[PDB]
């Protein structure tokens, strides 16, 4: 090989031979979270157990 | 005052030139390599 080649660079990949080494250290993490809700609740209640004369009529 | 001495031509141009480079001997004097990375890495 004829190639120039600096000195004092960091020897990086240049041409299509060139090797380069790749440290993975991949590391994805992604969460999703959701709720809802609704109670309703009721009761009424009525009543008279003893009625006077004059409204025993309703 | 000649032309020459206060005109300049449109092709004639200079450029910058910037490049890094290591100098070595120095009898002591140079650079704390504990205090610069680049130079101990280079
Ligand atoms: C937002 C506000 C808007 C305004 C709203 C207006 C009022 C909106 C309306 C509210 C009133 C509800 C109407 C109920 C009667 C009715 O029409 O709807 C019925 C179906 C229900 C639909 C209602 C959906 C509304 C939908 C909701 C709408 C809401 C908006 C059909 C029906 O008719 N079913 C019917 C049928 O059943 P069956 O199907 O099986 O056959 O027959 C059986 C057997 O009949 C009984 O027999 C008895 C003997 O056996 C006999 O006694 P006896 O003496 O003879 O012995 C006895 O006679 C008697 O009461 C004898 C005598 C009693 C006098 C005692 C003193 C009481 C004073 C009491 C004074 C009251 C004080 C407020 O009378 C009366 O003078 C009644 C008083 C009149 C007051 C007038 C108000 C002046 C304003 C005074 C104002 C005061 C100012 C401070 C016989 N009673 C009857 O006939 C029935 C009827 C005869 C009508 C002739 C009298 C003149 C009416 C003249 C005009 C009336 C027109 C309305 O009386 C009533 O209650 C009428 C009540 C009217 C109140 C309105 C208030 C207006 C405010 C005005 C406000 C604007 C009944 O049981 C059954 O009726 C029952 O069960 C009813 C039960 O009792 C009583 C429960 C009440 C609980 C509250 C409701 C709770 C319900 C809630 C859930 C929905």
């Amino acid at each position: 090989n004829y190639g120039y080649q600096p000195l004092f660079e960091d020897r990086r990949p240049r041409n299509i031979g060139d090797t380069l080494t790749i440290v993975l250290q991949e590391n994805v993490s992604a969460s999703k979270s959701s709720s809802a809700n609704a109670s309703r609740d009721g009761k009424t209640s009525f009543g008279f157990d003893t009625v006077p004369r004059y409204l025993q009529g309703l | 005052e000649r032309i020459r001495d206060l005109t300049s031509v449109q092709g004639v141009r200079e450029n910058s030139l910037i490049g890094y480079g290591l100098v070595v001997g120095l009898d002591g004097t140079g650079d704390q390599t504990t205090q610069t990375p680049f130079t101990t890495q280079t």
